[PDB]
């Protein structure tokens, strides 16, 4: 009834091969099949390294499918897509763990490590476990860009039940969306952070709006594009009407009727994610295969 | 003589002092014991504890008293492995005689729970070294002794409103001792979180109505460990007060020994960043008998990067001290949180001459453009340094508007800004500490802590 | 070497004013801040 490891790697193959271009239209699809192969990996006990190349390459095919996804307009909720992708990569994280333990290595250990550092990317859980990783690890670039992407988008004014707001924090949305438009930023990281593209532009308008005196004129949406990387202006015009922030002179926002302090409003759903055009534009530029593959 | 009849009776009356799975004071009476018992099978030694007279009619008791027996019987001294199932065994029923109240000989054994408990941990950590050649997982020994620790602590419970009496139950007695070890554990193991129920459950299952009423010394060994979590989950104000008061509360403790320095450094190495992240720095006297005079002046090396306002030097200071502050979970936090001080007292020399001095109230990009170019000097963008680091891939001088904007919004820059005029507008005055007012006093107003006295 | 190094307390058998009152006001003459200053010239020279 189960899987043994080299068919599940086989499997795996077989998506990889034949149903990731089949996306968007193929997600359910291929979501719940990838969930049953981690779940044939869970049934046998099996954290060799065959269920590491698996849940690797599976993490990598949630963070294509959340950038093809919100492309289209096909499913919007990503809730899902996100619990898996993060239940993969605490499966991963697990064994890593053993397999240090053991003396042993994994070879795309710090790619993932840094992908464990985007799944809940205001958790300092996740920094407390980062930080007593090998040296190596911690060091590798793509732990590096992690880490600069948490430390930027750290916000002291986050507002959110349950969330305790911490000391200090940079909230550089300016240096988020210079990182964002990086060519050494990895795709998939990128595919990972547009998740929060929402969050860090709203949370930029509020601590841009506490700046601004009484009787300041309303903020261009140029200034507000350049800054905030908004793909058009239908874009900031339907953020700043989900915002309720005013919209004078059809090219201006009024930050100071900017009223809510928490990215999440109390009774409607949340915005719809987002993406940027450079990450789409290097998509189109390589092939879902290869980025599967590493 | 007859020494496990002996050795009943004395545990039968509540006399432990052969109770204890340290050989180096039990090791001549537990090898008479040992040649003695020989030839006996379990169920004879479960016999001889059941039938024992003055035996008390407790299960777990008797059940400890067997397994002390087995152990005796099957003791390895040379083979701390070998003879680790009937060491773990035997305290796991130790501790399991803590669990009720109205345990026979609860008062007794306690001292001999918190003695092998000692002996157990350090045991604990020696075979955890060795987890790959004992085919076991990491701290699985250590985890197992925090997880008895763990049901122990569960098992006490919170003095009853109306007691008819002020005694305090050994239980209550090692309360904070238990607290502190099984945190001590937690942060061993490398899992600092789960001292968290720990943290919430301690205060409501003390009968103290003031934590200064315990000894002071475990009030400064929780404050240390209640700092260390705060700063784990990026509280700087939680931990501040924390550390302060655990290095207050050893200053007021006699200098006996010299891990009372040691312990003092510990704080010290937490509680001077802590503090400088809240625009606090030391006075170095009071400090001079726990610090060497390299830390010293590591951390004033640090303490004139964010005094002067050099984003630069405190990424070089940063990057130089990678290692051991990572090791002390102190790089991140500092990374993300000394940049806004440095900024404040960067813009502060700005402002200070620009408008007290100069008489400008206004501040325009370019001016705070050219103040960053030399704060930060290079960034990922700049050539030289073509691979992007912590170092320099968060701080540009481009980003003025972006400091300007975090500044106001910690209170720790009273301007309003104007983007289409590119310039920021500070109040028309010879006072400096109006346009930028003292950092601690904003940052602890904006994160109140908690009570510094716990209750 | 472990005992002494390892940030978790050790066992010992048991038997003021610390901090700057205001670093603000206590300013010292600083390289960096040397060059700071002189960096605020020059602006304030080529900006007439």
């Amino acid at each position: 009834d189960v899987r043994p490891p080299h068919i599940l790697v086989k499997t795996l193959d077989y998506i990889v091969d034949n149903l990731l271009t089949t996306l968007p239209e193929s997600e359910g699809f291929l979501w719940d099949r990838m969930r049953s192969i981690r779940q044939d990996f869970t049934y046998q006990n099996y954290s060799g390294p065959e269920a590491v190349d698996c849940n690797e390459r599976i993490v990598r095919i949630h963070l294509l499918i959340l950038h093809i996804m919100v492309k289209s307009n096909v499913e919007f909720s990503l809730q899902q897509e996100l619990e898996q992708l993060h239940k993969s990569l605490i499966t991963l994280s697990e064994i890593y763990d053993d397999v240090r333990s053991s003396g042993g290595t994994c070879p795309n250990e710090a790619e993932f490590r840094a992908y464990a550092l985007l799944s809940k990317i205001r958790d300092p859980q996740y920094d407390e476990n980062i930080q007593r990783l090998p040296k190596h690890i911690f060091q590798d670039k793509l732990v590096q860009m992690a880490l600069c992407f948490r430390r930027v988008i750290s916000n002291s004014a986050y507002t959110e039940r349950g969330f305790v707001k911490t000391e200090n924090c940079l909230n550089f949305y300016a240096r988020f969306f210079q990182l964002m438009q990086s060519p050494s930023l990895p795709l998939l990281m990128g595919f990972f952070l547009q998740m929060h593209l929402t969050d860090i532009r709203f949370y930029a308008l509020r601590a841009l709006s506490h700046t601004l005196n009484k009787k300041h004129k309303p903020i261009p949406f140029i200034y507000l594009e350049n800054m905030l990387l908004f793909n058009n202006r239908q874009e900031i015009i339907e953020f700043c009407n989900y915002y309720s922030i005013e919209i004078i002179n059809g090219d201006a926002a009024d930050l100071k009727t900017l009223q809510h302090y928490s990215h999440k409003l109390s009774e409607t759903q949340p915005l719809k994610k987002t993406y940027l055009t450079c990450l789409e534009r290097r998509l189109q530029k390589t092939t879902y295969k290869g980025l599967i593959n590493g | 003589m007859d020494m496990a009849n002996q050795l009943l009776d004395e545990l039968a009356h509540g006399n432990f002092s052969h109770l204890t799975l340290n050989l180096s004071q039990n090791g001549r009476e537990i090898a008479i014991l040992q040649k003695q018992l020989t030839g006996f099978d379990d169920k004879q030694l479960e016999t001889f504890v059941e039938q024992h007279p003055a035996m008390p009619n407790d299960t777990r008791f008797k059940i400890m008293c067997t397994s002390f027996l087995n152990y005796a019987r099957d003791v390895d001294p040379w083979s701390a492995w070998s003879s680790s199932d009937l060491i773990f065994e035997f305290y796991q029923c130790l501790i399991n005689c803590l669990i009720n109240d109205n345990a026979p000989h609860i008062e007794m054994l306690i001292p001999v729970a918190t003695r092998e408990t000692e002996f157990i941990i350090n045991l604990a950590g020696k075979l955890d070294s060795f987890h790959l050649q004992l085919h076991t997982r990491s701290h699985q020994f250590l985890s197992h002794i925090s997880s008895i620790l763990s049901r122990l602590f569960n098992s006490i419970k919170p003095p009853r409103g109306n007691a008819s009496s002020t005694n305090i139950p050994g239980k209550q007695r090692i309360l904070l001792y238990l607290v502190n070890k099984l945190n001590n554990i937690y942060f061993r193991i490398e899992s600092p979180q789960l001292c968290s129920n720990i943290f919430k459950n301690f205060q409501p299952k003390s009968m103290l109505a003031h934590f200064n009423e315990y000894q002071l010394d475990q009030q400064i060994e929780y404050r240390y460990l209640l700092g260390r979590y705060y700063l784990l989950n990026s509280q700087v104000h939680n931990a501040f007060v924390q550390f302060n008061e655990a290095f207050q509360s050893l200053l007021n403790l006699p200098l006996t020994n010299q891990a009372i320095t040691r312990n003092g450094t510990r704080i010290l190495n937490y509680m001077i960043p802590t503090g400088l992240i809240l625009g606090k720095m030391v006075k170095w006297g009071p400090l001079r008998p726990f610090l060497s005079q390299e830390t010293i002046d590591n951390w004033s090396v640090l303490y004139k990067h964010v005094r002067y306002g050099n984003i630069q030097g405190v990424s070089l200071w940063l990057r130089q001290n990678e290692r051991h502050l990572c090791a002390r979970q102190l790089l991140i936090v500092l990374l993300e949180k000394l940049p806004m001080v440095t900024y404040r007292n960067l813009i502060k020399t700005v402002i200070k001459s620009w408008t007290t001095e100069w008489g400008q109230n206004k501040l325009p990009y370019s001016l705070i453009e050219r103040v960053l170019q030399l704060s930060i000097g290079p960034t990922f963008e700049d050539p030289g340094a073509q691979e992007i680091t912590i170092y320099n891939g968060i701080h540009s001088p481009k980003n003025v508007e972006n400091v300007l904007v975090t500044l106001i919004n910690l209170g720790l820059l009273r301007a309003n800004c104007f983007p289409q005029l590119q310039l920021c507008v500070v109040k028309k005055t010879t006072m400096i500490q109006e346009i930028v007012p003292p950092v601690n006093e904003r940052i602890t107003k904006m994160f109140p802590a908690h009570s510094h006295v716990l209750w | 070497k472990s005992l002494e190094e390892d940030d978790e307390f050790e066992d010992f058998p048991i038997d003021t004013n610390i901090w700057e009152e205001n670093w603000d006001d206590v300013e010292v003459d600083d390289d960096f801040t040397n060059e700071l200053k002189a960096e605020l010239d020059r602006y304030k020279r080529e900006n007439q």
